[PDB]
């Protein structure tokens, strides 16, 4: 099962990017994704999930202008549209899979399948 | 919630158990997991909603643990089982993961 | 009554953007058929209905209506929301007789969407002036 | 769309299997009823399910199936194969028109699975309350 | 009136998803047994409730029903609350006469449960499709 993405260039400050991933195996109408950085010495933060069907797009509190999600059924790809890149969030980017779900909340949650990885950095 | 982990580091023989002792400064209901953060590659799943083993862990693997300080308690420490042990924690709103913690033989 | 996924071609304010309608099935109550767009939300979801009639010895005239409905909701700040906010309807009313020929009937719906064409009629729609 | 639907594996012991063909919508009320053929006009096992759209009074869906399955009777001398015992069952959901099609999904099947489960098969086969 | 921890197995949009359930009391009131989700907060979890009935004099028939109650949360609105927002209601009841025999009834189950997992009722309810 392959998660491959690519949007790896070396991006100038404040500029913006965009980065997709593929998927096998996965039927992708049946599923939503979510992408999870991972600041490059240790740790991890999650960014932005969307639903099933594309409509309803969480972020979180902390940045809210800079991230929007747009998820392409056609082609089990999904694009992240990044802008206004802030200095020294620059990190690895991973693609997760919400398969194993629970709870009231949508975003009590839990991430298998995780994708390869492509570096952004400014 | 600021998940904590308590060992920073940590060294066992091939022979002897360890635990993980993991802490949540607010109440969450039976709601955490654990990653496994290897060397050169990507995370996976060991232990789903802080007792459900999966199919896909190894059977060495256990955890328990209910309402406020979690652990994964495994149970044989088999060789070349090294890495990250990441804590994600799913309630209240962000979710945030934990640290860090380094399990060198 | 058939019915299609509907691509719609050089629609928006440049004129490059393009749009997809899905078939939603006939409404046999009224003879409303709907198309919409491909979203999971019953709710934030533009749509397009479209009903011919028939004459009852009431008002004797055909009555074709187009209705279309978008719906523009905002952000939800907080975290997970999302609520509809704005409305903006749109509607299409043709009173066509028994006797008419399709030459002039098609004339009227070529004249209806070159006057939407037209420059002055964006002038009054798009920047909200009055004629001119 | 319509479709002739067949049952697989569904009865007591599941080896029974079913198959039906639409009678058509009924106009009036958007009522869509499956049917099971039967030879006759009134013995047939029938499955009817309409879905609405929300009114000016309530403002959300409620879609509602039936499946209604009566019996017959013996020969009593005429044949005439009566019918003497219905067994209605009803299902009705109600989502609110801003849930996700995740949401929906998930509480039709769970419906669906619950039935299998033995506590539910105790008290349908059996009367028995949980 | 026997209970135990329920599993489901098998249930989702995917068909991966799993679901327990612990009971949580017959109340003797209206014969309403009840089975929930172990969760805290006795307005954030899912239940369902099973009640099988009586014939009296007034309506001659038995009358089992089956509600569940699914309510998903939303998360904070300017503040760490996590309250209610959206109701997903579920009924099904059956309306079993008094000389029915087991095989007729278990045949409606068995029938209303494969025609839950009919390609055309999951067009109908998954995408609210009319049909």
């Amino acid at each position: 099962v392959q998660l491959v993405e690519s949007g790896g260039d070396l991006v100038r400050p404040g500029g913006s990017l965009k980065l997709s991933c593929a998927a096998s195996g996965f039927t992708f109408s049946n599923y939503g994704m979510s992408w999870v950085r991972q600041t490059p010495d240790k740790r991890l933060e999650w960014v932005a999930t969307i639903t099933s069907g594309g409509s309803y797009t969480y972020h979180p509190d902390s940045l809210k202008g800079r991230i929007t999600i747009s998820r392409d059924n056609a082609k089990n790809t999904l694009y992240l549209q990044m802008s206004s890149l802030k200095s020294e969030d620059t990190a690895m980017f991973y693609c997760t899979r919400r398969g194993y779900y629970s709870g009231s909340t949508y975003v009590d949650y839990a991430m298998d399948y995780w994708g390869q990885g492509t570096s952004v950095t400014v | 919630i600021v998940i904590t982990q308590t060992p920073a580091i940590l060294s066992v023989s091939p022979g002897e158990r360890v635990s993980f002792s993991c802490r949540a400064s607010q109440g969450i209901g039976t709601s955490i997991h654990w990653y496994q953060q290897r060397t050169n590659g990507s995370p996976r799943l060991l232990i789903k909603y802080a007792s459900e083993s999966l199919s896909g862990t190894p059977a060495r693997f256990s955890g328990s643990g209910s309402g406020t300080d979690f652990t994964l308690s495994i149970n044989s420490v088999e060789s070349e089982d090294v890495g990250d042990y990441y804590c994600q924690q799913s309630y209240r709103w962000p979710p945030t993961f934990g640290a860090g913690t380094k399990l060198e033989l | 009554a058939k019915l299609e996924t509907v691509t719609l071609g050089n629609i928006g304010k440049d004129g490059k953007q393009t749009l997809v309608l899905n078939p939603r099935g006939v409404n046999p109550t009224n003879g409303v058929a709907s198309l919409s767009q491909a979203g999971a939300v019953p709710a934030l979801e533009k749509r397009v209905t479209v009903s011919v009639s028939q004459p009852s010895r009431n008002r004797k005239n055909y009555k074709v209506q187009v209705k279309i409905q978008n719906p523009t909701a905002c952000t939800a700040n907080g975290s997970c929301d999302p609520s509809v906010t704005r409305q903006a309807y749109a509607d299409v009313t043709f009173s066509f007789t028994q006797y008419s020929t399709d030459e002039e009937r098609a004339f009227v719906r070529t004249e209806l969407a070159a006057l939407l064409a037209s420059p002055l009629l964006i002038d009054a729609i798009d920047q909200l002036n009055p004629a001119y």
